[PDB]
Order: C-alpha cells, then structure tokens, then sequence
C-alpha cells in the first residue's frame, strides 16, 4: 500500500541506469527526490488540433 | 489436541462454564485425541505462572496453552513469550496485559496475541482523520520507546496518500519536560488535532499542562493510541470531556467467545497440519531434568496458521505476530465522563454510526464558545454545486466542502439518511473566504422540505 | 537501613571481588549507617531453573540493582534475558556488563534494562568518524543479522542525515545461508570500494572465504568489521591487514564490576536523599503489585553522572549505554593484531604504528572507482 | 500538474478514458478523429506541424 | 496595526488563567506597561515560555 515510482524513474531508482539523457519534464515532484542540471530547453503547453 | 487453557485473572470467572465451552463444541472431531485442561488463577505473579506451566507441561505433556489477564500487565505476556521460547509451545494471550502490543516478537518464539498493532491503529486513527477532512493536524510525541517506527509510519502513510494531508513537523520531547522549550514547540501548532504519543502516566501531566496551557480548547482535537487508554475503570479526571480514543475492547464479545474461537484456530491449524504430516504433537517432556540442545520440533505450527477461517471470522495471522482482520473500537468521551463506543471496524472500513460529527463543546466545564454556526443552503447549478464523494479517495476534492442531506426511500417511509456529500460554486466560495476572515466553523447541511420558502397559514 | 544488591556469577574470586567492592562503597560516604548484603548467584546448563533461581532468590534477597556479567556462557545466543524479564515485571533495573545485543536496546522490549557497553551501532559511529579522517562518502551496507541490523541502519541512517550522503548499496538477509556471492559480485559493480559487515563469527568467515575465493580483498578494497568477525574461522579466514576493532575493559572483568559496584552505590547514596522510598515486596509469595518508583530511580539512572572509575568517566546515553568509551583500532599485520589506532569518546587518535592494507601501498586507499 | 491543479480535477478523471502510451498514438488518434484536443509541449507540436 | 486583544494579567501571576493570555500571544513585538520589580518577574516568566 504505497506509491512508488515506475518508467525510467523506477528503473533509475533501482540502479539500472546512471543518467537519464532525456526530455525530462522538470516539476517540483521529480526535484524532492532526484537532481536536475540547467535546463537546455525551454517551453510552455499547448493544443494540437486539425 | 492436548491443549490446557488457565484464566489468571480477578473478575470471577468459574470453570464449569469452561467445561460448557469445550463439551458440545466442536462436534467434528479431525483429531483422535482432543482433551483440554481448564484452571483458573487468582494472583499473577511469575513463580506461580511457571509453576502452573511446569505442573501443565509435564501433565502428561500438553500441546496447546491458552493464557489471558485481567490486569494490564505486559511483563506477564514477556515471560510467556520467553516460556514459548523455551518450551516450544503455542502460546496465546487472550486479554488483559496478555494480548497488549509488545514491541518486537521474536522468530525463535511461537508466542501469538489477540489484538491489533500499533501500526493497525495508526491506520484507523489516519481513516478517521480522514473521514472528517480533519487534514490540519500536528504530531506530539514523547521519548516512550516504540515512537520511531511510529512517526516513520505516519510518514509513509501521508507521503503515500492521495489526501495532500498538512502535516506539521514532527514535536518531539526530550526527557520529563522542563517547559521551557517544549512549550515552544507546542506555539508552534496553530492546527485544530493533535497527535499524541506517550504513556499513561505521561498522559495525565500533558493533559494536564494542556488544560493550563489552554490547549483543550473546542476545536482543539486528540486522538490518543490504546496503550495510553488503558482499562475502562481507571479514568483520571485530566481527561478532556470528547477526547478519542480506540481500543480494540469490544463489549460486544466477551472472553469466553474469544477463546473459543482461539481453540477453533488451534484446532483448525492441527487439523490442517494432521493431514500433511500425521505425528504432529511433539512437546518437552517437563520443566526438571534437562540437558543441552533438547529435541526441537521440526514441523510447527508457528509457520502453518498464517491463514485460517473460522465459522466465517476471518481470524489469520500475520507474518510478525498480529492478526489480519482485527476489531477495532473507536471510543469517545463523552459529557456522562463514560468511554461511551461509538465506531465499529469492518474488515476493511470503518463503521460510524454517529458518521456526523457532533460538538460536545463542553470539553471542559469552563469554556463559554458560540463558535459554530449551523448553516443551510438550496441547491442551485450556478451557486451551489453539490456531488458525490469520491469513491477512489472516500474524501472530497479540498475545494469542495462536506455536507449531508436527510435523503428518504419512498413515501411509505418517514426515516431517511444524512448521506455526506460535496459543494463546490460561487456562494461556496464567498462561505470559505468568509470562514477565513471571520475566522469561525460552521456546520453545512442541505434543506430537507424543498424550495426556498412561502408562507402558507403562518407556516414558513 | 539495609540494602541488597544482586549479580549472577559464577567465579569465587569475582564473588570476593564483589563483596571488597561492596566493603568499600561505603568507605568515602562517612559514618552513614546502611546496610549492605549481597547477593551472588551460579549456572545452571539451561536458562529456565536460571531464570526460577534467580527469581526467586533475588525476590527474596529484595535486591535493587542485578548485575550481569557472563562472558563464558556455553549458549553461543548470549540471552540473560529472563532475569531481565523477572525484573521488569516489577520495573527493577537490571545492569548488563557483557553482552551488546540490540534486543537490550529496544526499553519496550526490556523495560528496565541498562548496560556498562554500547551496542555496535555506536561502532558505526566510530566508522563515521573513521569516513571523517579519509575522507570517505560513498559506503557499501552488508548485514547478515537482522536483529540487530535494522538498528545498525537506523543509526547509520542518523549518521548520513547530518552529511546528506547515502549508502550506495544495503543488505539485510537470513542468517546461516551462503551464497551471497552474485550480491558480492553486484558490490564488486559499484564504484566505491567501503565495505560495511556486521554478522557472526560463522557468517564472516563465510563470506571471507567468498571475498577470497572472488579474491575480493585486493588493490583498492576496503575492508572493515568489528568485534564478532574478528574471532574463531573469521580470524582464521581473515586477510592480512583488515581492520578491526577492540574494547578496552570490554573482555576484562573484575574492574568492570568495581566500577559497576562504584556506579551503583553513588546512584544509591543519591536516591537515598529523597523522599517516597519504596522496597520490593514480597513477589514470589503473593505480591503482583509492582514497585512504586520504578520509573523513577529508572530516572535516577538516566541522570547518573560519574568522572571518577577505571575506565574514566562512565556516562548513559538516551538507551543506558555507554558514552564515551575508549576503543582500539586494530590491524591484522600478517596474521597478527597490531593495534593502530586508539579512540577517545570523540576523537580518532593514530599512533605511531604503520597501517598496511590489504591491497597495495599503507597510504590510504582513495577507493572511488568512478563509472 | 493537472491533479495538483485543485478546480480541474474534472480533467483529470476524463482524461483517465483517453490516456496513450506513445505520443504517436495520439497523433494517430487526433489524424483518424478520434481526438479533438491534447495537451502536449509546444515544439515537439511544432515538429510535427 | 494588526494589534492583537491586550494582555490583562490580575495579580502576583498564577500562571494559570494568565498564562492563557500569555499564550495568546502569537505576534513578533510586544510593548509591556508595568512597573520595575514586576517586569523581572514578567520576563522570566516569558524566558520560561519562550
Ligand atoms: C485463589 O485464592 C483462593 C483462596 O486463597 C484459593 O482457593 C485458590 O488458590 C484461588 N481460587 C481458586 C482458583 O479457587
Ligand atoms: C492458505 O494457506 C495455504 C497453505 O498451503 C497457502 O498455500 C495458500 O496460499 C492460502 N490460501 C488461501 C485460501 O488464501
Ligand atoms: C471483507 O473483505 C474480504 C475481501 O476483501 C472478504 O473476503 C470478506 O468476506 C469480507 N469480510 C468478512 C470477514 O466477511
Ligand atoms: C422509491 O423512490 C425511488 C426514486 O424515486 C424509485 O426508483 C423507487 O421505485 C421507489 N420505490 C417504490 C416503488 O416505492
Ligand atoms: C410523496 O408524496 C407527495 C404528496 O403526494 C408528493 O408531492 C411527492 O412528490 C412524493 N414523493 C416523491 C418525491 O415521489
Ligand atoms: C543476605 O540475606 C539473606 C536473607 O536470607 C541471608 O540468607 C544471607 O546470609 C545474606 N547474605 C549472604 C549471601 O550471606
Ligand atoms: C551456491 O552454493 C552451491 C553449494 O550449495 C555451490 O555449488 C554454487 O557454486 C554456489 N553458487 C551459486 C550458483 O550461487
Ligand atoms: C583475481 O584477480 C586477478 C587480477 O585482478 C583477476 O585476473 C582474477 O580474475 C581474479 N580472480 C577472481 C576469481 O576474482
Ligand atoms: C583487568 O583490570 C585490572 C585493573 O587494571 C587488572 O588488575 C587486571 O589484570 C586486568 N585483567 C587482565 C587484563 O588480566
Ligand atoms: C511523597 O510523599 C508525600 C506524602 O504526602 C507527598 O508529597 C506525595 O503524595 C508523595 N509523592 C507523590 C508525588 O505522590
Ligand atoms: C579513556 O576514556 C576516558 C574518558 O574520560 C579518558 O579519561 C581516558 O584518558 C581514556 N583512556 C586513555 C586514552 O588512556
Ligand atoms: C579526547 O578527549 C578530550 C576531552 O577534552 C579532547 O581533547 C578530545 O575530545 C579528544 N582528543 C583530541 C585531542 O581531539
């Protein structure tokens, strides 16, 4: 009855990897458990439509 | 089996209705040698403890011990689990300081209790926590051993919860308090509950600080563990008239149904384990004349009971020593000074039958409070947005509020229901900014008649 | 006017050093007009006519305080714990000289317990400070006991909360198996090379032989232990030039229990100037009723401070353990332990004696094999 | 973000019956019509677009 | 001013009925008005409370 982490997270935290080379969404949850270096992209959110 | 069931205890309880309990009961007999020994005790001291286990041990070597107590003695279920680490017996604790929450168990016992852990009751008292959207609270805890893995607990059950519950940090003590420092902790908590870890010795001269600190005040909650709310005699007057309390004492079942039913678990394990292997009593002969390594049984029933039904109970242990499915008891206490019961636990839920929280604003006789407000509403789409709960959380959405609505079955009936609900809207909102500026409580409830209102012969 | 002090013992010699011991405590404490008896107790080969002896001699002699002070016990489990027991039923503290299991830690467990010696966790610490002299951060957690393992990682967690570090890798398993050797060599995957051990005499000396057959005790590697891994086929099967550690007063005795019987009797002559003094009843006999200040002089050995003893000042932490101890740091040089290092209650004091590793040069190993 | 996001939770339960594995399932997915909306990053859109 | 209701002590304190106006005290800075021996005994008693 608890809440882990899974993805490339879970596999992180579990030794299986050593850095994540990825678009790493940055947020304040992944930040109270892992680091982050400076970012090298910025953007916001949007809509796809047709 | 050979199974000796002796009763220390001082609320006179005779025998002959233990006879009463074993005689017609179990009518199915999978064992060829069934044959209990029922004594009672009047004094709980430890030479007269092992004294009646060498005299039952090398009574013709009996297999099976049942123990419980009137008192609320520890130690005595201590040197019980030190005699199943002896004599290799399967030992239960009924009631009393028998079946009391002991720290750590050990692998090389076959010791089992009748009650729910601590980690069990943290849980209940976090679900009624939860349950009443109580989620501003703190955490006072004292040096009484045990507290470690309990505040780890608490941790792990907010940081694992879909609640966002505002926890304050952790206050702890640090010896008989000088209440020089410790109060600075405790002006730190501006919360309504506050979570309290101590003893029960302890527990009088914290109550007592709190009502000279002023800390008993009407929205000012406690909730206290069992091992501080000890017998239902003993109720010093420092207690806060409302305090909560749980306890798995249910007055519902005595101690005759429960040793009945740790019989039909021992039976039912003995039963399970003739099948597998047939030569399963292997005892120790006695207590006198004893060498180095004796002969340590192979197949035990300490590994084997883990899962057990019981007439439909779902009485199974687990993996350290505790059960799956308890009965917990969530008392209150109210304006009579009684621990009157209010919550029964289900095997997964809690019952509340009093589910809407009353006042009892006279925690203390001294508090003249006209702090609660009680207020209704008409359900309107743009102002007043009332839904569900949540069945995946049992919790509200925290932008919402709770209610409750009077909801009838039909026309054929009168009595219906105060079922719980949500609000969100506009004049929800203008409540909420009006609840933190003013600074009040209130109590939020629905309209049970209809509409908003016309006088029909002086009747509004 | 009368005072009786209890202790299971087996040797006559430690017995007539008990009762000198109790002649001179009240050699300082002028013409005060106390009573001392004592009481001296002997083996039995099990543990439960020990425990019916003791109970009901010490019930009977209305002790105050029961010394325990067994090294040569046959029972390699090391459990005094039903005298223990008998005394916290009616909240009577018991002194523990020998044993350091962290059974005795938890005072839930045993509610009126305290020990003259700290349990390994306070050897953890001293492995913290060992990281504080090279410069260490990244460690390897190996446990085989769990009874006192989880303790050991709670107070390693305490350790790692002040410096923010983590372990890189923690173990805890069932005792008595042998292949952890594909965990040894997931060890051997890491980067850094701090190795951390707590077990039994057996356990060490079979994962030393799976260190040595994985030759895992090379250039480069760590390797450090305490007490219990230092002795028997551990020694036997231990690499030239590992690191252990020692108690100074720890294996010795008769000291010990003068220092004990020094302790015992100020705390007393303390309690005495107070009021409410009570006596244990008559338990054996009809007397459930527990003692009244139990807590209380339970309190009293809380506030217990001392600078006088053979060892120096003995002091009682938050558990009842010793504070402040002196330790030795020893090495196996080819198969001998050479001592290296001493340890005062805060501070790691080498000597003039060399350190040779068990891998290369006795320069200190820089062990962070960086991915 | 969305469930911290307090007032839309109603997003957050609608989209449980619409959550995809890959991103190119839900280009897919909005291409055949059975989309309408997706919230997303801006240049990984714009990479598509 | 956020000035919060004025503390009224009664006598030589008890540090009972008191002691809750003193505890109402939830603010930063706080003016006294009293005469020379009282407020040796009012800031021990507020050292003894923090
Ligand atoms: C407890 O005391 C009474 C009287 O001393 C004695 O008969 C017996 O030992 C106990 N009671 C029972 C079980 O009859
Ligand atoms: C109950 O116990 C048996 C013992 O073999 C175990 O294998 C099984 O998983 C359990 N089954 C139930 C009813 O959960
Ligand atoms: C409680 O729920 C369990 C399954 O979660 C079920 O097996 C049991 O029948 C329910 N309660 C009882 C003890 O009847
Ligand atoms: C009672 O009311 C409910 C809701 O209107 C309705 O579904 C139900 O059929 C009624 N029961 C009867 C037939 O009395
Ligand atoms: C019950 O009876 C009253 C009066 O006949 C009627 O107005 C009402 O609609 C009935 N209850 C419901 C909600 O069906
Ligand atoms: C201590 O008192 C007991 C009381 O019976 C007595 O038997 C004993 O002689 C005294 N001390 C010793 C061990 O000589
Ligand atoms: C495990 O132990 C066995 C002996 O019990 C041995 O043959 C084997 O080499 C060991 N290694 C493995 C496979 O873990
Ligand atoms: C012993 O060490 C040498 C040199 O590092 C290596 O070649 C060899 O594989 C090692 N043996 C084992 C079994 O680890
Ligand atoms: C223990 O310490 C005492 C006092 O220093 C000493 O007399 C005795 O010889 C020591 N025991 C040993 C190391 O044999
Ligand atoms: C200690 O003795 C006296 C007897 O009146 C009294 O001060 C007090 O009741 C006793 N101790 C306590 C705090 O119970
Ligand atoms: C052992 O520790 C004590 C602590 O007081 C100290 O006095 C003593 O000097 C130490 N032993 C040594 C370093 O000889
Ligand atoms: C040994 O103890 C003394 C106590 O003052 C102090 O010098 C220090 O803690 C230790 N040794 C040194 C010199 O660091």
């Amino acid at each position: 009855n608890k809440k882990e982490w899974n993805g490339m997270m879970g596999e992180l935290l579990s030794g299986q990897a050593d850095m994540i080379v990825a678009p790493l969404t940055i947020n304040n949850e992944r930040a109270q458990y892992i680091e982050f270096s400076k970012p090298f992209k910025y953007q916001g959110l949007t809509i796809l439509v047709k | 089996l050979n199974i000796a069931v002796l009763l220390g205890h001082s609320h006179d309880v005779t025998e002959r209705e233990l006879r009463n309990l074993w005689g017609p009961e179990q009518a199915t007999g999978l064992p060829l040698d069934v044959n209990v020994v029922a004594l009672l005790m009047n004094r709980t001291d430890p030479k007269s403890l092992i004294t009646h286990v060498c005299d039952l041990m090398s009574g013709a070597r009996i297999h099976g011990l049942v123990f419980g107590d009137d008192t609320d003695q520890e130690a005595v279920a201590q040197m019980l689990d030190f005699i199943s680490s002896q004599t290799f017996i399967p030992i239960l604790g009924i009631a009393g300081g028998a079946s009391m929450i002991m720290a750590d168990k050990d692998p090389t016992s076959t010791f089992f209790q009748f009650g729910a852990s601590i980690q069990q009751q943290a849980t209940v008292m976090l679900k009624i926590m939860q349950d009443y959207d109580w989620h501003v609270f703190s955490l006072v805890t004292t040096i009484f051993p045990g507290y470690r893995d309990f505040i780890s607990f608490i941790k792990t059950t907010v940081d694992n919860s879909f609640v966002g519950w505002d926890m304050q940090n952790v206050i702890t003590l640090d010896t008989s308090f000088e209440d020089a420092k410790t109060q600075v902790q405790l002006k730190k908590i501006h919360s309504s509950v506050i979570l309290l870890y101590c003893s029960k010795d302890e527990a009088v001269l914290i109550l007592s600080e709190a009502r000279s600190l002023g800390l008993t005040g009407y929205d000012f909650f406690w909730i206290v563990p069992s091992l501080v709310s000890g017998n239902t005699e003993l109720i010093p007057k420092e207690f806060p008239s409302g305090l909560i309390s749980v306890s798995y004492d249910d007055w519902d079942y005595s101690l005759e149904a429960r040793v009945r039913d740790g019989l039909g678990i021992l039976t039912t394990a003995a039963s399970s384990m003739l099948e597998k292997f047939s030569y399963i009593p292997e005892a120790k002969a006695s207590c006198y004349g004893q060498a180095e390594k004796p002969e340590t049984p192979l197949h035990t029933l300490h590994q084997f009971m883990v899962n057990v039904t019981w007439d439909g109970k779902d009485l199974s242990f687990t993996e350290e020593g505790y059960q799956v499915h308890p009965r917990l008891v969530v008392i209150v206490l109210n304006k009579d000074r009684e621990w009157e019961k209010v919550g029964k636990w289900e095997n997964q839920t809690l019952s509340l039958r009093h589910a809407v929280w009353p006042r009892y604003k006279s925690f203390s006789d001294c508090e003249p409070d006209d702090n609660h407000l009680s207020i209704v509403t008409l359900e309107e789409a743009p102002f007043v947005i009332v839904e569900d709960i949540d069945p995946l959380t049992e919790t509200c959405v925290r932008n919402t509020v709770p209610c409750r609505k009077f909801v009838k079955i039909n026309n054929s009936t009168n009595e219906g229901m105060n079922v719980k609900k949500c609000c969100k809207g506009f004049c929800i909102d203008i409540l909420k900014k009006l609840s933190r500026t003013v600074k009040f409580t209130y109590d939020l409830y629905l309209v049970t008649n209809g509409k908003h209102g016309k006088k029909v012969n002086n009747v509004w | 006017k009368i005072v009786n002090i209890g202790a299971v013992l087996s040797t006559r010699k430690h017995e007539q050093m008990f009762r000198e011991a109790v002649n001179q405590a009240n050699k300082r404490h002028g013409s005060w007009k106390i009573q001392l008896n004592a009481t001296s107790v002997t083996h039995k080969p099990n543990a439960i006519q020990m425990a019916l002896s003791v109970c009901e001699d010490l019930i009977s002699s209305q002790v105050y305080a029961i010394l325990v002070s067994h090294p040569p016990t046959p029972n390699d489990h090391f459990t005094p714990t039903p005298v223990s027991y008998t005394a916290g039923f009616y909240r009577i503290p018991v002194l523990g000289l020998t044993t350091r299991m962290s059974i005795y830690s938890d005072k839930s467990i045993h509610l009126s317990f305290l020990r003259t010696v700290p349990p390994y966790s306070h050897q953890s610490s001293v492995w913290f400070e060992m990281m504080r002299v090279y410069n260490w951060n990244h460690i390897i957690l190996l446990v085989s006991d769990d009874h006192e393992g989880r303790a050991a990682q709670k107070r390693l967690e305490t350790l790692l909360e002040e410096r923010e570090s983590k372990a890189e890798k923690v173990l805890q398993f069932d005792p008595g198996t042998k292949n952890v050797t594909a965990l040894l060599m997931e060890a051997r995957e890491l980067e850094a090379r701090v190795i951390i051990l707590s077990a039994s005499e057996d356990d060490a000396a079979t994962v030393y032989r799976a260190a040595a057959m994985l030759n895992m005790t090379g250039s480069g590697y760590v390797w450090l232990v305490g007490e219990r891994e230092i002795s028997g086929n551990a020694l036997r099967y231990a690499p030239d030039g590992i690191i252990g550690l020692q108690l100074i007063n720890g294996k010795n005795e008769s000291a010990h229990i003068s220092d004990a019987v020094g302790v015992v009797a100020q705390a007393v002559h303390e309690l005495l100037e107070k009021e409410n003094i009570t006596d244990p009843p008559r338990g054996c006999v009809g007397n459930t009723n527990i003692w009244k200040t139990g807590p209380l002089f339970k309190r009293v050995l809380m506030s217990s401070k001392y600078a006088d003893g053979v060892t120096g000042r003995v002091e009682f932490n938050e558990d009842g353990d010793r504070k402040f101890a002196n330790y030795s740091i020893m090495n196996l040089q080819n198969r001998k332990l050479v001592q290296v290092g001493i340890y005062n209650g805060t501070h790691v004091i080498p000597n003039d004696r060399k350190i040779i590793w068990p891998g290369g040069e006795t320069e200190k190993p820089r062990g962070y094999q960086m991915s | 973000y969305f469930r911290r996001q307090v007032e839309l939770s109603t997003m957050y339960r609608h989209m449980e019956k619409h959550n995809y594995e890959s991103a190119a399932e839900a280009i897919q997915a909005v291409r055949d019509n059975k989309l309408h909306a997706f919230i997303w990053d801006s240049a990984v859109l714009e990479f598509e677009a």
